[PDB]
């Protein structure tokens, strides 16, 4: 049942800009996202003091996808162990606490990719986190899919779009609930054009170019949260990519990279298995 | 300025 949305999949209802994704497929300068628009979203809460650590994804009732660098990472002195966060599923408004609404989880186990690269380019930039207890579903808490070879060989083109959602900033303040943008992925030329820092096949980039005239990005507090797209086949939501880097948010001529999902789909099946 | 959370998820 993953990537059916029951605010809108379950009662065939469409979101406001799901259409300009399925048009496609021949956070700055973002907007609010509807009500149960993202329910896989996940809020990566630190405890003490009580500030938005990442973004996050929810893959079943008891796994959650994330950036590796959201956890670790020497270079920002950043070494998060299970009992330093709090996962909140579910929300919409960054700040407030939405009693009845979003449910808080504590983490069991937390999984970083040993290949993760923190010492150079964030290559595999992926973790996976266990939750204490599975985490009801409801109309704003549901996993989303993750793509098998045939779904990501198809979506993961230059100029289909993906959807980006997070609290991050709004500019390189804050948003009051959870923003979204539609960016197109970019050919791979292109991305590795536009910086000085090594790409990876375990990468992808995407937003639109400076004669496309429209405008997007993730920044700071975005990482760790998904890049989905919606399958024109079965029209199930897929996470594609996880927020990972950039050079600035939203700069003319540099692109977001995402960790590519599909490409570590071993891993993550490995851990998932391995580990309950 | 984040809202506090109910104690049984902070023990
Ligand atoms: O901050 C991060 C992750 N992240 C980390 Cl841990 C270290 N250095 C980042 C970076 O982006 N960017 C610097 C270039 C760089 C890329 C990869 C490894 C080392 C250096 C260059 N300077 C730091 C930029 C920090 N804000 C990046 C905001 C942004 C924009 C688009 C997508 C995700 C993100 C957030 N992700």
């Amino acid at each position: 049942d993953c990537g059916l949305r029951p605010l809108f999949e379950k009662k065939s209802l469409e979101d406001k800009t799901e259409r300009e994704l399925l048009e496609s497929y021949i956070i700055v300068e973002g907007s609010d996202a509807e009500i149960g628009m993202s329910p896989w979203q996940v809020m990566l809460f630190r405890k003490s003091p009580q500030e938005l650590l990442c973004g996050a994804s929810l893959i079943s009732d008891r796994w959650v996808l994330t950036a590796a660098h959201c956890l670790l990472y020497p270079p920002w002195d950043k070494n998060f162990t299970e009992n330093d966060l709090l996962v909140r599923i579910g929300k919409h408004s960054r700040t407030r606490y939405e009693r009845n609404i979003e449910k808080i989880s504590m983490l069991e186990k937390i999984y970083i990719h040993p290949r993760y690269n923190w010492r150079e380019n964030l290559d595999r930039d992926i973790a996976l986190m266990k939750l204490k207890k599975p985490v009801a579903f409801s109309d704003y808490i549901h996993p989303v899919c993750l793509p098998d070879r045939e779904t990501a060989a198809s979506l993961l083109q230059a100029g289909y779009k993906g959807r980006v959602t997070g609290w991050g900033n709004l500019k390189e303040g804050q948003p009051s609930v959870l923003q979204v943008v539609n960016l197109p992925i970019v050919e791979r030329p292109v991305c590795k054009d536009s910086t000085r820092i090594r790409i990876t096949d375990n990468m992808f980039c995407a937003g639109y170019k400076p004669d496309e005239g429209k405008r997007g990005d993730a920044c700071e507090g975005d990482s760790g949260g998904p890049f989905v797209m919606k399958s024109p086949f079965n029209n199930r939501w897929y996470q594609m990519g996880i927020v990972s880097w950039g050079e600035g948010c939203d700069r003319d001529g540099k692109y977001g990279f995402y960790t590519h999902v599909f490409r570590l789909k071993k891993w993550i099946q490995k851990v998932i298995d391995q580990f309950g | 300025d984040f809202e506090e959370i109910p104690e049984e998820y902070l023990a």
